[PDB]
């Protein structure tokens, strides 16, 4: 059975100095083992992995963002989409992901790397819910007077209580790689849009992700 | 450093101190010590 | 004194990401060989040293850039400047009290409209150059007043100051007179910060005597 949901985490320098202290701190440590190699090991281990962590948190926040405030723009939703397909491409191969863009030029009024960071957000979901093998579709039209943009995938879905839980931060079921925190964003920036959202999905079956935006003239 | 044994978590911890590590990296460690009941230990 | 020099009120820098991603691969990469295989102690030193250079570098460019940014898209709101600026003063006490940096603040609530992290951001990198410019001691002075229909902040140091070339190259995306530890991205963004804001910034200095930072910025009713 399919179904449907319609719609505090720290600051990002918090966010991201949590796994970088730690690091630092076991990267130290290593030469206060000189006899235990693997306890020198294990110290390098926790630092890659907490290197790794503050990586996973620059691709959910960071991906896009320059240093100058954004100010809003006309931006072209087919251009936006193509530009972070051409990014997520490389991570659709290797994991057999086929993309299958239907695309129109629509106008909505927003600020573009927050966009595009919100779209790869998304997007990147998509293709790590179908981890060997699937199809992700893009979809661009007008739905009641509104742009419409929606993301399927034929991955591994979601029940009824990890799809209500969809976006709180730091709910995640990827283990050390997640973060719970790509989604949360994908709405702050979907409601500063004055958009909204849907996401239906079913176990097993795979997952559709709506966003409607007001269209621009 | 979930995955350190309490022998090692705690051996990190003294050895931490020891080199004057960041305050902020002695009290990630301190909460994993006080995650696991082991206070006692400090 | 007959050295002070001026810049009068009113390119390209790495995406944030580039940026602090630099360091960070180095980083990584340095660790993983002391992970993959066993290595002399003499290498292992060696590269945890580098790798802590480089975490170093993501931790400056963290402070320029991202020091109060929370992952929520901003709304300009009206900014108690008072109270924006103790909370950076706050922020900077230990690394005054480390340089023996005293603080004077003469503060009034004035109003102004802004992002707050953005404004926070851009109040830091300005307060943060004034103590790195007393190594060895001095004053911060830090005021806020109004003058003719304008917020005015400003930020004075008693320190190294500045020549005529070096202000004129402040805000030069990697220019920094501070070598290893220097980024050169901290002027960048206040400047693209306070335009944002409808502001103005004006600069006086004077080597060896100090910086007067002044921000001008429309006064909130
Ligand atoms: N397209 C999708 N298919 C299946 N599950 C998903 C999808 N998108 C999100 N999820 C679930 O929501 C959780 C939170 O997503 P997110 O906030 O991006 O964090 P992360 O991807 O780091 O886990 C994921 O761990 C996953 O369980
Ligand atoms: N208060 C000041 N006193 C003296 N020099 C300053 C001051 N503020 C900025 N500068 C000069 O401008 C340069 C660039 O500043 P900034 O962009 O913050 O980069 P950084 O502080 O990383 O060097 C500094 O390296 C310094 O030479
Ligand atoms: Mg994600
Ligand atoms: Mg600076």
């Amino acid at each position: 059975g399919p179904h449907m949901v319609i719609r505090l985490a720290a600051s990002i320098s918090h966010e991201i100095r949590n796994p970088l202290t730690a690091a630092r701190g076991f990267i130290q440590l290593i030469e206060e083992q000189p006899l235990a190699a693997d306890k020198r090991r294990q110290y390098a281990r926790i630092a890659i992995e907490e290197l790794d962590r503050a990586e996973a948190i620059i691709t959910d926040y960071l991906t896009f963002a320059k240093p100058a405030p954004e100010t809003p723009e006309k931006l072209n939703v087919k251009l936006e989409i193509e530009r972070v397909i051409d990014i997520l491409r490389p991570l659709a191969n290797m994991s057999c992901v086929d993309i299958q863009a239907t695309l129109a030029p629509f106008s909505v009024i927003g600020e573009r790397e927050k966009f595009r960071q919100c779209l790869l957000n998304v997007m990147k979901n998509a293709i790590e819910a179908m981890p060997n093998g699937g199809t992700l579709q893009v979809y661009v039209s007008i739905d009641n007077g509104r742009v419409l943009i929606r993301i399927a995938d034929t991955g591994v879905g979601m029940t009824k209580e990890q799809l209500e839980r969809l976006g709180e931060p730091y709910f995640t079921t990827k283990g050390v790689k997640g973060t719970g925190l790509g989604m949360m964003v994908v709405y702050r920036i979907i409601e500063s849009m004055n958009g909204t959202i849907r996401i239906e999905s079913e176990i097993h079956k795979g997952t559709t992700v709506s966003i409607y935006l007001p269209l621009a003239s | 450093m979930k995955h350190l044994s309490d022998e090692l978590l705690i051996e990190s911890y003294f050895k931490a101190k020891e080199l004057n590590l960041s305050p902020e990296f002695i009290e990630l460690i301190e909460k994993e010590i006080q995650r696991r009941s082991l206070t006692h230990k400090i």
